[PDB]
């Protein structure tokens, strides 16, 4: 709209799955690359567990009940903690 | 237990100081979560979800 164009992230939809998908490709050759890949992996998988806030094999196939939504986040974060 | 008085057996275990054994007699309780079908009030989960492991032990 102006002679100085403006970027803005596509409003926040899929970046967690782009980042988690990207590190799930770097894992194919991460066996020998060491810089801060585990530090960034811990942070971005924590962000997925917390404000994931993404697909969970239809976490709800039908309708969400906040008790179920929060128990299912405790399952996902418990699986993260076990994997860490 | 042979008299169907499994609750009296658990009370006896607790009174004799063997509350751990009383807990081993509860592992046969059928798993039920009344909240799975979307009730208006949250009900407490019943039974043992690890029954198969308990039964194998």
């Amino acid at each position: 709209s102006a002679q100085c164009p403006h970027f803005k992230p596509n409003a926040g939809v899929a970046a967690i799955h782009d980042y988690a998908g990207w590190v799930r490709n770097l894992s194919n050759e991460a066996g020998e690359l060491e810089a801060v890949v585990k530090q960034w992996g811990l942070t971005w998988t924590l962000c997925e567990s917390l404000w994931g806030q993404l697909k969970e094999l239809e976490a709800s196939l039908d309708e969400p009940n906040e008790y179920v939504r929060n128990l299912e986040r405790r399952k996902a974060f418990s699986h993260w903690l076990a994997h860490t | 237990i042979r008299a169907g008085m499994t609750d009296e057996a658990q009370r006896l275990c607790k009174r004799c100081g063997q509350a751990w054994r009383a807990a081993t007699l509860e592992g046969w309780k059928l798993y039920h979560d009344a909240n799975i079908n979307g009730g208006t009030e949250l009900q407490a989960v019943e039974g043992n979800p690890y029954r198969c492991v308990w039964k194998t032990c």
